[PDB]
């Protein structure tokens, strides 16, 4: 019960060989972009978001 | 039709699996080493410590683990966080042998190159730039900061001045002072737990019982303004909350859950959370708010945190303080709590649910516990919370000294102590 | 064999003269206008506005400034402060009547066309770094930081995300609404009164009276630290003082300078000064330890400034401190009391000796009420002191909240808090 | 007296197209070297020092 993937906090980062490390909770996110413009900064050499977790043909 | 086997060794590392049927096998091997261990004379140091996974070692070349993982179709990757250092591998389960022969190998006697440590310090600027390309990260590793004296105040990312400066004898000393037998422990899924047994054999010649272990982590409650010209400022009031695995514990969980900590619905307002809804009729729409909890076996945190324009956001810290203030006055409803209790019930059944945060929280768990709680039994104790302690919870974080992080405009958010 | 003809003017515009016979005539200007003035909204302004006195204006080409006072062999000056802003030029007696004329040019019609201003962005890094190669700058800007919610908080230098943001157009409503004629005051030297009494007439035409005048700069406690690999660790902790024209004030000169602001021996150990006999019997000899006193018309600060090995520190600060306690005992001797007000008679005289820090300080006390003070009368005032009011300036010290800056390793230093 | 001359303190720059910004008033200078190692920072674009006002044949 005590590991912090269950609750809202800090973010464990997971480097790995392929797959992107997406993980972690709020951080207030998606819930921020329902009110108007949250812009966002972009490209600071920035890695693509969402990740290919949905794989298909 | 299976459960997972708790198990421990005379060498004292804790082993543990749980049979699937997943043709995928996926194990793990978590140390307790951690970003909290560092002292000031080494810091940055795990942060290239998991970049230095893929590295050549004594049993094997870098080209060897990457191309024969690669070839495999399989992966490795070295989670991370302040109590702990958790490696990870996945792959086919006839693959298995192989990967862990990559995996313990990759822990049990790494050769840190000193040139291949040196080609990868630029990688550490490459890897904190996108880590902060969201900012509550450097809200988060900056605020704990703010927060603690000693141990836990430690970014999980490497500080600037140390990107060029990380040396390989900093790594080894790192590692037989923190690989430490006693402090690993090792999980499975769908490998057998009986071939666990042997496999994991190989590690017993390594590595005596016992660490280093230093520190505390005391609290302090310093300010961390910023300044930069973004306009929609982030902040975090915190307050000291007891942790780890305590019943108040959990009365801040159902404390933060009351508040609307968690996400739902898409498109549409929080209307059952009482900060949202606090906020929404204090200022206009752009803003978002939500509770925040962390929990560290010496001492965890609790507080809103707050995104909000730059003008407004003095109104909206406040309104979002003030809704914890009336909590504080005994003033709470019986079915939000109800209505709470069962987020919390779908949400750790949620965390729970997927395998891989499932390793997660099983190893986790066997680190900081050596006894593993099936989830059910967690609902007992988390059915268990009375309403007085959640009051007594709130009164805690109302009475208690703030810590603050605000990165931002900051050209109307009010000083720690000020609001 | 003159005293100084100090003059107000209905314009409010203030001017005074101070006749020699040195060749080099050398006037000044000195606008009220500052740094605190600055808000969030257009912070660093005035970094750039310092660097934009050889810009082209309405009357002058740039070249036309820049060869003109060059092919002249005298040459303009921006000095600036927190408080002041005080623009100044030298030149020979003949040549007046060209130069003083850019200054004419200069603060009262500067337009600031925007690609000149922008191939000037770049440079503020520059000069920004070379005064961060000072080290104790680089502390006690981030101490005012850290002693003030508003107005003094603000830094002299620009902030390194307004490095290219900085626009002309925020430079004009810097300059319309902090460029008042009543703000300024002309100090002339080698140059005849009633020419000024000419040329103060010419800058009389131009911008009516009273600028903007905002805020108050509240105090606070917070703290700053940077935490570096250097193994001289530097850092000063401050409270508030009262400033000025208070005898408490010149009791906080009198106290800095019993504690011994600064060595008078080169290449020797201060062996009278309290706090580096403390701090050397304490530990090794690296080490620099003196009093510090800002002085500001809304409030001002004092506290002791060190540098030191980095174990060595918590064991340093808290030396010199507890120096500063034994003053709150009482324990203070009429002898080095009067060797004290003895350093600040001579020190002060040695100040003013040099013409350019003369006009430095008419130009200084020309803004604050105008009426000029001879030194024999600052010599009163400093006379005027008792030892028991020294007392209650060390004990103000003592009793009042503190705030502190640090830059270094910082494994040792204290926190500001246990001090 | 609020000058710096009159009331040592924080340094204020004479930071300027025409000359160096150096002048100020103490903040601890030069007393540091009698005591081991004040190293001074070296080469980031430094400027030299002194700024020679102090002109001699």
């Amino acid at each position: 019960m005590l590991s912090v993937a269950s609750r809202s906090g800090p973010f464990a980062p997971v480097l790995s060989a392929t797959s992107r490390g997406v993980a972690g909770a709020l951080r207030p996110l998606v819930q921020a972009t329902v009110p108007a413009t949250p812009e966002q900064p972009v490209l600071d050499l920035k890695r693509p978001f969402l990740s290919r977790e949905s794989l298909s043909g | 039709p299976q459960d997972l086997e708790f198990t421990k060794l005379p060498n004292g590392l804790v082993i543990a699996s749980l049979e699937n049927y997943s043709p995928v096998s996926r194990i793990g091997l978590f140390i307790k080493a951690g970003s909290r261990y560092e002292d000031f004379s080494n810091l940055g140091t795990t942060h290239l410590l998991r970049l230095t996974s893929s590295l050549t070692t004594k049993g094997a070349s870098s080209f060897k683990i990457t191309r024969g993982i690669e070839a495999v179709g399989g992966k490795l990757s070295v989670t991370a966080t302040r109590e702990n250092m958790a490696y990870t591998v996945e792959c086919l389960r006839g693959d298995v042998d192989i990967l862990m022969e990559f995996l313990l190998n990759v822990t049990t006697a790494p050769e840190f190159r000193r040139w291949e440590v040196a080609d990868l310090q630029p990688q550490l600027k490459i890897d904190k730039a996108v880590a902060f390309q969201n900012p509550q990260t450097h809200v988060i590793e900056n605020l704990h900061a703010a927060a603690y004296r000693n141990a836990l105040a430690n970014p999980l990312y490497c500080p600037d001045y140390r990107i060029g400066k990380v040396t390989s004898e900093e790594l080894h000393y790192f590692v037989q002072n923190h690989f430490t037998s006693a402090r690993m422990a090792l999980i499975g899924l769908g490998v057998s737990h009986p071939v666990l047994k042997q496999v994991a054999e190989q590690f017993l010649n390594m590595r005596g019982g016992l660490g280093l272990s230093g520190a505390k982590a005391n609290y302090r409650g310093g300010e961390i303004r910023e300044q930069n010209g973004d306009s929609l400022v982030h902040a975090a009031f915190v307050a000291e909350s007891a942790v780890a695995g305590s019943a108040e514990a959990n009365a801040f969980s159902v404390l933060q859950h009351v508040l609307g900590a968690g996400p739902h619905v898409k498109r549409g307002s929080n209307t059952t959370s009482h900060l949202h809804q606090a906020v929404a009729k204090a200022t206009q729409q752009p803003f978002d708010v939500s509770a925040f909890n962390a929990s560290y076996s010496d001492s965890g945190l609790f507080g809103i945190y707050t995104i909000s324009q730059a003008t407004a956001a003095g109104d909206v810290i406040k309104a979002a303080y003030n809704q914890v203030k009336t909590i504080a006055q005994g003033n709470l409803s019986n079915t939000d709590v109800q209505a709470a209790k069962n987020k919390l019930k779908a949400g750790y059944l949620m965390s729970v649910e997927s395998s891989e945060c499932f390793l997660e929280e099983v190893g986790s768990q066997a680190l900081v516990a050596g006894s593993y709680m099936p989830p059910s039994t967690v609902l007992q104790q988390i059915d268990s919370v009375a309403n007085a302690d959640i009051i007594n919870a709130a009164k805690k974080f109302v009475s208690g000294q703030k810590s603050m992080a605000a990165s931002g405009n900051l050209g109307h958010t009010p000083f720690v102590d000020e609001l």
